[PDB]
């Protein structure tokens, strides 16, 4: 089994791969917003790109390979547009035998003291590095990581003799995990490193991701849902899909799993150590298939039985579809929260905001938090309920041609004021959205500057229609996404560099984030066409004095937004030497200390305010559910004070 | 502002009708395979091209893929289409097929370069188009459309490879007067005397009219002559030769003319 | 910019939609002058819903439901400036409280009405430009 470098196969690149590089390459020298071309310098780009990506943190890198194999450094283009991707497999190849170069020594040995801490530092910021020349030094600072790693564990974790002897097993997995990559990957991290080279939304998608980004469309899931985490060879059945309807054959549990199985007939496989992404391959099936289920004690047992199991069109959905549109508290306030643009989220969301049109409407919120972008006609009939009948978004392509899209299918159905609510994290097609009523005027921007994205990118498959014809024995060909045109606010301005200014800003939006559109490498410029039609309702956008004063008290009045503030504090404090990072055991469990007595004083703080019992051990507390937001309540007050308006201003 | 040599513009022949009409007797019977079928759509495609009814020629080709995915052909004749159509990545998508199912076709270079070239990627149409000079260097047109991608890069150089090409040659197939026009070297009096010396009936006279119409419309296009240049190019459209890249990329140039007037 | 510029499948939606006016104009030649005549589905007497009825399943093989508010809740809804032939038209008549009709074209439309008839209308006409409410599209095939 596990021997020497000798084992380490040598990686060959597949049948398929040469066509698939070359209609990737095509597209993205043909069709593309950014007219580049494939020269010598982007070749040179790639390489550097591809080596980055290799190990990020400058690890296990040779100057002396490194310069052999920057001699064809300029051939890169005839590489990918040839299909012959040698010298990325060649390269892929020697860091893994290198692998086993970068060091030895250190294994089993996690609890004897070997060094101690007085007064050494450490880089947070790993990226700026030349390449290592000598051996030595590498070989010396490899054990820092995970000795630090264990003496923050003797600081804060579990108990020694439990953990110990897994996060062994767990070193020795992940070498052995790392002898066990694919070809794909490979072909994958290339074609990655040309796409971001390129465009930094530019992508290619491996079959297995094309068919995630499908289900990350489509939410159908072709198989047995279940979220799984893995810990040493053995994944951890959390099966949170609940109402699944092969979670209605729950006669497996947590504890009463099993790792060799077949498929709808296939011969039981018994895989012992295999991929993540090869067992949920092989978990999958399609719409109308099997699955085979061995029945064995609930707990700890060496009993297997035999039985079946169907699959069928499973959508696992982490959405709220409830519609209890009821006046309770002062008017009909509430809060919306959107995990991302699916492009059903139009088709589940209009059962929640359609039905109110000739009723009483309210002031109500919508929260994009942590928000992903998925479809961009979903994004225009979604922000077409707010707005009757209007252009929501512009695109612009390389040659100068601006559309406005909007859905000419139905008025404004919630004819309610309302209130957006934004993070900085926050997707583009939320932008759009926000963009949409800021322009507007017809809803209120509250929040954190979003992250600043103003491209739109098509989402292409790689398959041409001879393909399954002349080529049956290939596998399935993967996708791409390449920016095909930029998007701009009907105000004339874009969101490609400057983002949104909300009219309410939050305490933790005011830090500069070293996060953003801006440290994204390759990021395209800013520019401005000129403003569309659009009729707004009231120039309440620059000028926004009366909720503003208002919520400053409001933050002002209460310690959570000055906690939140020394916070940010910290941040801004923090931030200057956060680079490097200087680690003495004694100044460490100082401040670790610091941080657990803050956080129990704020604890006994807020329970003395709201009339809670105190804790004062951190047993009894298991693991729950913190506050969720104090933003959202300032947004419900401000939805208040703006019903407070709308009955004050109708005149 | 100069007199013209006319031709009857061409008449669809009765070999033409004959055959289109037997074509449509023919797929209107059952008795037909699918490879013959794809084949008799690919050819009735074709007729309708050459009649200049492109819509039908589309859906012919398009109903011949729908049965036969491998056909080089319907791909090469679908991209020419979509270049007309102004959809010119779907172009590069269709001739890129056209190469992966036969890498020796190879006019599909030539297409796709013409594609590039009207698309703005001026570098990758002149490799496509340099190409297809060195498969065949003396042909006059093929230098022609290589001068035409590399003027927008290099004006003096373009003209300078134009002229090597034109000394490189043997100078035996008539197209070269074109470029020795190009190359200031004969009066356009000189070029429409040749032209009226080397046609011999009213179909050869309507070929050459409709690709010197086209080359010279591009010259004084290129000299900021905007009447000239429609005028040209509507001599050129007059021919009736359906089947020249001359005539559709012709129709093509009074469609952006008629684009830029639009727009103030 | 002419032919060539109405993609290929444009093309075969055209081809296979041109005819649309003429099926529902052969129907009403068959059918113009028949009398009206509430919950009648025959030549003798017939009502709006059940001629749209009729029709949609004899010319098309769409089988709608009978009454008019179910036909209304048929389809997919659509905006006034964006109709074609072959979509529901919904009147505010409220003698049984809704009228359909077929629309086909030029603000005209194909309806029994309770006062002359199975006959086409105008869409300006005062009447029914006054008492317009919403449209449908039920021929789902592009």
């Amino acid at each position: 089994d596990i021997t020497r470098a000798d084992q380490i196969p040598v990686l060959k690149e597949e049948t398929q791969h040469a066509t698939v590089s070359e209609r990737v390459t095509s597209r993205f020298t043909r069709s593309h917003y950014r007219q580049f071309d494939l020269d010598q310098a982007f070749s040179a780009k790639i390489f550097d790109r591809y080596l980055n990506l290799l190990d990020y943190s400058h690890n296990v890198l040779l100057a002396s390979d490194v310069e052999q194999f920057a001699k064809k450094k300029t051939e890169l283009g005839d590489e990918l547009r040839s299909g012959k991707l040698d010298v990325f497999y060649d390269l892929y190849n020697l860091a893994q035998k290198r692998r086993f170069e970068r060091y030895q020594y250190a294994l089993s040995v996690l609890e004897k003291p070997m060094d101690f801490t007085g007064n050494d530092t450490y880089n947070l910021d790993r990226s700026k590095a030349p390449w290592p020349k000598n051996e030595a030094e590498l070989n010396a600072l490899w054990d820092s990581k995970v000795k630090f790693d264990e003496l923050s564990l003797k600081l804060t974790g579990k108990t020694d003799k439990e953990i110990r002897e897994t996060l062994t097993r767990r070193y020795k997995f992940a070498i052995r995990r790392l002898a066990q990559t694919n070809s794909e990957d490979v072909f994958s991290l290339a074609m990655t490193a040309f796409a971001r080279e390129i465009d930094p939304h530019t992508n290619y998608l491996s079959p297995r991701n094309t068919e995630q980004f499908n289900t990350e469309m489509s939410l159908s899931l072709e198989g047995i849902g279940a979220v799984l985490q893995m810990d040493d060879d053995y994944t951890v059945i959390n099966s949170m899909v609940a109402g699944g309807p092969a979670a209605k054959s729950k006669a497996i549990s947590v504890g009463d799993k099993i790792v060799g199985v077949g498929q709808t007939g296939k011969p039981m496989v018994d895989v012992i150590g295999w991929r993540l992404d090869d067992v949920v391959a092989l978990i999958k099936g399609p719409k109308g298939s099997k699955v085979r289920l061995e029945i064995l004690p609930a707990g700890k047992g060496t009993k297997t039985r035999t039985v079946t199991l169907t699959r069928e069109r499973i959508r696992l959905e982490d959405r709220a579809v409830k519609m209890s549109v009821k006046t309770v508290g002062k008017e009909k306030v509430g809060v919306l929260d959107i995990p991302g643009f699916y492009v059903g989220l139009t088709d589940d969301v209009k059962v929640q905001l359609q039905k109110l049109e000739k009723q009483n409407v309210s002031s109500v919120i919508i929260d994009l938090r942590s928000n992903g972008g998925g479809a961009l006609t979903e994004a225009v009939s979604l922000s077409g309920l707010f707005i009757p009948a209007g252009p929501i978004v512009q695109v612009r392509d390389n040659n100068g041609k601006v559309r406005e899209d909007s859905d000419t299918d139905g008025q404004v159905f919630y004819k309610g004021p309302l209130v957006v609510l934004v993070d900085r994290f926050s997707a583009a097609a939320s932008e759009i959205f926000a963009a949409a009523m800021q322009d507007y005027g017809r809803a209120l921007v509250v929040g954190e500057p979003t992250f600043g994205a103003g491209t739109v990118q098509q989402y292409r498959s790689l398959n041409r229609i001879y393909d399954q014809m002349l080529r049956p024995e290939w596998p399935a060909l993967g996708s791409v996404q390449y920016t095909i045109q930029k998007f701009y606010r009907v105000n004339g301005g874009s969101t490609q560099r400057k983002g949104v200014t909300p009219d309410i800003i939050m305490p933790t939006g005011n830090e500069e984030t070293e996060t953003g559109e801006k440290f994204e490498d390759n990021a395209l410029p800013w520019d401005s066409i000129d403003a569309a039609t659009y009729v707004k309702s009231g120039d309440l956008t620059a000028f926004e004095p009366e909720l503003l004063k208002e919520h400053n008290a409001r933050i002002a009045k209460d310690p959570e937004f000055q906690n939140i503030m020394k916070d940010i504090a910290r941040f801004n404090a923090m931030k200057d030497k956060r680079n490097i990072v200087s680690l003495n055991y004694a100044v460490r469990e100082k401040e670790n200390n610091e941080d657990d007595a803050t956080r129990l004083a704020r604890l006994n703080e807020r329970f003395k305010r709201e009339g809670k019992p105190e804790l004062k051990k951190l047993d009894d507390l298991p693991k729950d559910y913190q506050e969720p937001d104090p933003y959202l309540d300032e947004t419900v007050n401000i939805a208040l004070d703006l019903a407070k308006l709308e009955k004050a201003r109708p005149a | 502002r100069k007199s013209e040599v006319l031709a009857v513009p061409l008449q669809p022949t009765l070999q033409q009708e004959v055959i289109l009409a037997r074509m449509e007797q023919i797929l209107a019977s059952r008795a037909l395979t699918d490879d013959e079928r794809a084949q008799l759509l690919y050819e009735r495609g074709v007729l309708y091209d050459s009649l200049g009814l492109r819509a039908l020629a589309r859906n012919d080709f398009s109903q011949a893929l729908a049965i036969r995915p491998d056909m080089p052909e319907v791909f090469n004749y679908l991209g020419i289409y979509l270049t007309q159509a102004g959809n010119f990545d779907a172009a590069y998508e269709a001739f890129d097929s056209v190469l992966e199912l036969d890498p020796t076709y190879n006019y599909a270079h030539l297409n796709r370069g013409i594609a590039l070239y009207y698309g703005g990627r001026d570098k990758l149409a002149q490799d496509d188009l340099l190409a297809f000079y060195q498969d065949d260097p003396n042909d006059p047109f093929r230098s022609l459309w290589l001068y035409l991608a590399e003027q927008k890069l290099d004006e003096k150089q373009a003209k300078e490879v134009l002229k090597q090409h034109f000394e490189k040659s043997d100078k035996e197939q008539w197209g070269w007067n074109i470029v020795e026009f190009y190359l200031g070297n004969i009066s356009e009096q000189t070029l429409m005397e040749r032209l009226k010396a080397d046609a011999t009936d009213n179909t050869s006279l309507a070929e050459h009219l409709s690709e010197t119409n086209f080359y010279l419309g591009k010259y004084y296009l290129s000299l900021g002559d905007l009447d000239s240049a429609t005028a040209l190019f509507k001599l050129a459209v007059a021919n009736n030769v359906h089947n020249f890249v001359e005539h559709r990329y012709a129709l093509l140039e009074l469609s952006l003319l008629g684009q830029d007037q639009d727009d103030l | 910019t002419s032919s060539l510029q109405a993609s290929q499948d444009e093309f075969e939606n055209l081809v296979r939609n041109v005819d649309v006016k003429s099926r529902i104009m052969d129907q009403y030649a068959d059918w113009k002058g028949v009398r009206y005549r509430l919950g009648g589905s025959t030549k003798k007497g017939i009502d709006c819903s059940g001629f749209v009825q009729r029709t949609f399943r004899e010319q098309f093989g769409l089988e709608l439901p009978r009454s008019t508010y179910e036909q209304q809740e048929m389809g997919k809804s659509v905006s006034r400036s964006n109709l074609r032939t072959g979509d529901l038209v919904l009147f505010r008549a409220g003698s049984t409280g809704r009228h359909v009709g077929i629309y086909i074209g030029n603000n005209q439309f194909v309806h029994a009405s309770t006062s002359s008839g199975v006959i086409i209308s105008s869409m300006n006409e005062p009447y029914w430009k006054k008492r317009y409410n919403e449209a449908r599209r039920v021929l789902s095939r592009s």
